[PDB]
């Protein structure tokens, strides 16, 4: 999740696509009822884009896998 | 005792005659604002009493004023005067200050002053005006006092004007009133035009500005487009909001304005021959700067592959499909069949077949390269092979 949001967008829209490769390989990562809103959210988000748009998008997603949003000063 | 506070401490008499140039005779600085005074003559004696009264602030003191033309003292060492919330008037304003020589600061919010006469002699020496919430100033009242050439600083807020233009300055030219104003405090008026920064910018020698809350600098999402577009429209400012107006911005800021701009300018019958160049007077009046300007810078989801897999050793299993990604590798679809089936990723044979050509398989044997590489399209099939 903090690759998620990188500098560079090219680096943001691989470890997005990596993260999607990786939830269609392994199933016991997230359940059942979870990973399908996951799967809609990662497909219907332009990861390079706006920083400010992207950024809100991934605040969404660690709040939809069970993980602290990290923030910086 | 050099700077003496006395806000809110009760103070209606002066005292001695004398008492104060020898209790404390190095006085410079008074504040006695809402105290008990209620008259004018007793702030006279204090100032009189006081020779290095260089600041006095008496401001929210109901007082009132003698109706005799008679001078009642001269302050030559008074320099910053500030009367707010006194309910004054433009004669007792010129009638204060014609015996303050050395004046150079003098405050008037919330007096509700009606500007008539034009101060000749008076006014010659003072230069910040704050001329705050006064509805009764308009534009009519802002030419007489223009003609001031010590006024440098003019601080008109809350008025509620809306168009400030210069009748004696034409296009691109400079205007002789408010031969030092440098800087005015816009905030609580409603202008709704861009003619006012247009009127603004033939000022002599304008270089700070301020135009906080109006109708057209709202804290929206078009705030910074006006900022730009004012930026662009006075080429001499300096600093816009109380922000410094760097090089680089106003750059970026010109460009941006000539590059919107450039459609209207191209038809009102503008074009890059200075000969053929016959401009509008609509678009001359609304832009006046533009000819400068033109003389100076010249004239993941579209991505997937909706593919199904296939198994023909085993044919028991169903037909389903999966949606990739199209730079996804052959190793990675070979470990994912291999979990999927629990059959060792060493013996897993790929191939795909694409409806356009029917009756031809081609596989996948390089695991380095990608499925884009391999010309695998959007509806083609995988065959898994163990």
């Amino acid at each position: 999740c903090l690759l998620l949001c990188h500098r560079f967008p090219l680096i943001r829209k691989t470890t997005a696509s990596q993260v999607y490769e990786t939830l269609l390989t392994y199933s016991d990562v997230v359940g059942a009822d979870v990973l399908d809103e996951v799967v809609t959210v990662l497909s219907d988000t332009a990861w390079d884009a706006e920083l400010a748009v992207v950024r809100e998008q991934r605040n969404r997603l660690c709040d939809l896998l069970g993980v602290p949003r990290p923030q910086l000063v | 005792l050099q700077e003496v506070s006395l806000r809110n401490c009760a103070v209606s008499c002066a005292g001695e005659k004398g008492g104060v140039a020898e209790a404390c005779p190095n006085i410079r600085k008074v504040d006695l604002s809402k105290n008990l005074l209620s008259s004018w003559d007793e702030v006279i004696h204090i100032a009189d009493q006081l020779r290095h009264l260089e600041v006095l602030n008496v401001s929210e003191n109901k007082l009132k004023f003698p109706s005799g033309s008679v001078l009642t003292g001269t302050l030559s060492v008074l320099k910053v005067l500030v009367l707010n919330q006194t309910g004054i008037t433009w004669a007792e304003v010129l009638r204060c200050v014609a015996g303050c020589p050395g004046l150079e600061e003098l405050y008037l919010e919330s007096n509700n002053i009606f500007i008539s006469e034009r101060p000749t002699d008076v006014l010659q020496t003072v230069k910040l005006l704050d001329l705050s919430s006064n509805q009764l100033i308009d534009e009519n009242q802002l030419y007489l006092i223009a003609h001031l050439p010590r006024l440098e600083q003019l601080i008109l807020s809350d008025t509620g004007i809306s168009s400030l233009h210069f009748p004696d300055a034409g296009i691109g030219c400079k205007t002789s009133m408010f031969p030092s104003l440098k800087y005015l405090v816009v905030n609580d008026n409603q202008i709704s035009q861009w003619s006012f920064f247009n009127e603004l910018e033939k000022l002599p020698s304008l270089r700070a500005l301020s135009c906080l809350r109006n109708p057209l600098t709202k804290e929206d999402k078009e705030a910074e487009t006006a900022r730009l577009l004012i930026i662009a429209s006075i080429g001499q400012l300096k600093t816009l909001n109380k922000c410094e107006i760097l090089p680089e911005e106003r750059r970026r800021a010109e460009l941006d304005y000539r590059k919107a701009f450039g459609n209207e300018w191209k038809q009102a019958g503008g074009h890059k021959d200075p000969e053929k160049n016959r401009l509008s007077e609509e678009f001359l009046t609304a832009h006046p700067r533009y000819q400068f300007l033109c003389l100076k810078y010249g004239a993941l989801k579209n991505q997937l592959l909706t593919l199904k897999i296939k198994y023909p050793h085993q044919l028991d299993q169903k037909v389903l499909e999966k949606q990739l990604p199209g730079s996804m590798t052959i190793q990675k679809v070979k470990g994912l069949l291999s979990r999927l089936l629990k059959v060792p990723v060493s013996d897993l044979l790929l191939s795909y077949e694409s409806p356009k050509k029917p009756g031809r398989e081609i596989e996948l044997e390089n695991d380095l390269k990608s499925l884009q590489f391999y010309s695998v399209e959007n509806g083609d099939c995988l065959l898994v092979r163990w």
